RNA sequence: UCAGGGUUCGAUUCCGGAGAGGGAGCCUGAGAAACGGCUACCACAUCCAAGGAAGGCAGCAGGCGCGCAAAUUACCCACUCCCGACCCGGGGAGGUAGUGACGAAAAAUAACAAUACAGGACUCUUUCGAGGCCCUGUAAUUGGAAUGAGUCCACUUUAAAUCCUUUAACGAGGAUCCAUUGGAGGGCAAGUCUGGUCGCAGCAGCCGCGGUAAUUCCAGCUCCAAUAGCGUAUAUUAAAGUU
């Protein structure tokens, strides 16, 4: 297919166990390219697995055909799980967000302040 | 004719101008505040009031007509006003003991045209505009 | 409250002081009709950018010859007029800025160039080709008729590559007329 | 005179009423300035020096 | 706002000051005469078993009153920064979306052919008449091509979403996918048209229109000006060499 990828202003980053670059994608006559197709093509460039590759921030220019985004490749998955922000791990199943509302957390705190000693009845089911 | 010109005269020049500004009719009423106490609107562009009475005022010669007007009491001061009602037949919309919005007549507190002693005009009746009533776009809710 | 926003903006034209001057009305309409404009505000924009250019050159002409500021800002103003093709390379001094006219700037619009370069049959057809995504400047599809063409950008105006003229797919009218025409035989 | 003097709304109430005779749409934007230019400058018929305005009735 | 010299404004995102209903007193601490600390008087006001107890939105949303006059009791610590014993917890500071013709930048609402009539060049001809090439309209009405406003799948966007940009499928003949606000005596662009009223109704910043043949009222038609905007009230700068 015509879909083609290039990499710009690259750097190795030994302080965060990664290498990082700007990514340019050419795709004339098509919609924006999925990030799953971008990361398997980068894996074929750098001769790694696609499992340690993270890409984000893609935006498409007026009149189409070209887009630009940002990406990073980690030395191993245990460095990636320490150094990445938790929302980018959750984009593909490596982290799970807690399911309480902010108001539930606020009002449970303000009920605990009205009791002293072994307060748990206002916490486990209150 | 004789104005002083010496290089140290700035106190004489500055204070004589300050003293002579008080002879300009527009400067004085803006800065004494007597006109701001006297004005039946307290410096606003518009006011609300309640319709007391409907009246016809005789126009000044050399022309002949009966000009349709209303007498109104303002909500925020309780003081009394008379106001003109624009366009043909608009007096039929107004009724009695209800709210009007009133505005200036276009000459900053002076009277306009052949109407003796009228300084204001009606612009809104019971929260509907006279233009929207006159052009048939809206009606009085009852 | 404090906020990360900014509030800088300005107006790009001024209204005339005499509303109904007969000598002014027909002069403005002759510029609208010759250059294919939409309204009077679109002429009053071009008079305002010329007035600001002449206001700066009239200041620099007060300073002594070879003053450091007259040398620096004068060379910058002259380069910037040549870059858009409004001023001749063979002239190149502040004294000739005071001789410029509005019709020098109206000629550098992309709408004027699409007509004069022969991509269109009239100044009214040119605006419709630009505003309907048919035209390209270097690599980029452009969509704004008042775009001002630089003197090295001049030789790179063309049709779009994804356009029914310029080598792309046919439009939605020609596709429907062909489809229902074959359907005239039945089962379409 | 019929009824009293100082009766409001008299002449707007007397006046005989007529419906709109128009049908066709007018031009807008660029197309109206194009039409005005062609009518005022391009093809024009000359007169005696007592020149005539755009709405002359007689 | 402004030739040069000036006039007017500055409650309001940066910096300094003051104050948490009105006055006064004080604890703790490096730092307070603190009010999301305390004690009392003065003004309001909630609960009560009448013995008693509790209070301060000029924080963010929301309500009443006032008045010509001002938005949602939404989502989150992802960004920017701060606090603590801390690489980990917290933040209505701050960020995001909703309402929003205060105000600023860009920019649609028709383009092009064929045909009939029309203007004017130019040639043949004494004149008449014909050939003619480049531009206008507009009607009985002709013709093919282009496109986003809308609808709606997918990617991208982001903490999660919306919006914008990208891209498949539907989407235009005009009688609709119908542009408005003020005017047509003068100042000041534009009717010595046609019907109604009769010093009445009304118009008119100012000078002035109307009393039976209205260029000015009320309406139809036609035309003018600015245009996604246009009119009116009131403060203020220029014009004002009328400080």
């Amino acid at each position: 297919d015509t879909v083609t990828i290039r990499t710009r202003k690259f750097m190795t980053n030994r302080l965060l166990q990664r290498k990082q670059m700007v990514i340019d994608v050419l795709h004339p006559g098509k919609a924006t390219v999925p990030k799953t197709e971008i990361q398997e093509k980068l894996a074929k460039m750098y001769k790694t697995t696609p499992d340690v590759i993270f890409v984000f921030g893609f935006r498409t220019h007026f009149g189409g055909g070209k887009t630009t985004g940002f990406g990073m490749i980690y030395d191993s998955l245990d460095y990636a799980k320490k150094n990445e922000p938790k929302h980018r791990l959750a984009r593909h199943g490596l982290y799970e967000k807690k399911k309480t509302s902010r108001k539930q957390r606020k009002e449970r705190k303000n009920r605990m302040k009205k009791v002293r000693g072994t307060a748990k009845a206002n916490v486990g089911a209150g | 004719m004789g104005k002083c010109r010496g290089l140290r005269t700035a106190r004489k020049l500055r204070s004589h101008r300050r003293d002579q500004k008080w002879h300009d009719k527009q400067y004085k009423k803006a800065h004494l505040g007597t006109a701001l106490k006297a004005n039946p609107f307290g410096g606003a562009s518009h006011a609300k009031g309640i319709v007391l009475e409907k009246v016809g005022v005789e126009a000044k010669q050399p022309n002949s007509a009966i000009r349709k007007c209303v007498r109104v009491q303002l909500i925020k001061n309780g003081k009394k006003i008379t106001a003109f009602v624009p366009n043909d037949g608009c007096l039929n919309f107004i009724e009695e003991n209800d709210e009007v919005l009133v505005a200036g007549f276009g000459r900053k507190g002076h009277a306009v045209g052949d109407i003796p002693g009228v300084r204001f005009k009606v612009v809104k009746v019971a929260n509907v505009s006279l233009l929207a009533l006159y052009k048939g776009k809206k009606e009085r809710p009852r | 409250m404090p906020v990360a926003r900014s509030w800088v903006c300005r107006k790009t034209y001024v209204t005339p002081r005499r509303p109904f001057e007969k000598s002014r009305l027909d002069q403005e309409l002759k510029l609208i009709g010759e250059y294919g404009l939409r309204n009077k505000r679109e002429v009053w924009r071009v008079k305002f950018t010329l007035a600001k250019i002449r206001k700066a050159a009239r200041e620099l002409l007060t300073l002594d010859e070879k003053d450091p500021r007259r040398l620096f800002e004068g060379n910058a103003l002259l380069r910037r007029l040549v870059r858009i093709g409004v001023l001749d390379e063979g002239k190149m001094k502040l004294d000739y800025i005071l001789g410029l006219k509005i019709e020098d700037f109206l000629e550098r619009r992309l709408q004027t160039q699409v007509f004069k370069l022969g991509l269109a049959k009239s100044i009214h057809h040119a605006r419709v080709l630009i505003r309907q995504r048919h035209i390209r400047v270097r690599k980029q599809v452009v969509n704004i008729p008042s775009f001002i063409v630089r003197l090295d950008s001049q030789k790179h105006i063309d049709f779009s590559l994804r356009s029914p003229y310029g080598g792309g797919r046919p439009g939605r009218v020609k596709r429907k007329n062909a489809k229902k025409g074959q359907g005239g035989a039945g089962a379409g | 005179v019929h009824g009293s003097l100082a009766r409001v709304g008299k002449v707007r109430g007397q006046t005989l009423k007529v419906a709109k005779q128009e049908k066709k749409k007018k031009r807008t934007g660029r197309a109206k300035r194009r039409m005005q230019y062609n009518r005022r400058f391009v093809n024009v018929v000359p007169t005696f020096g007592k020149k005539k305005g755009p709405n002359a009735n007689s």
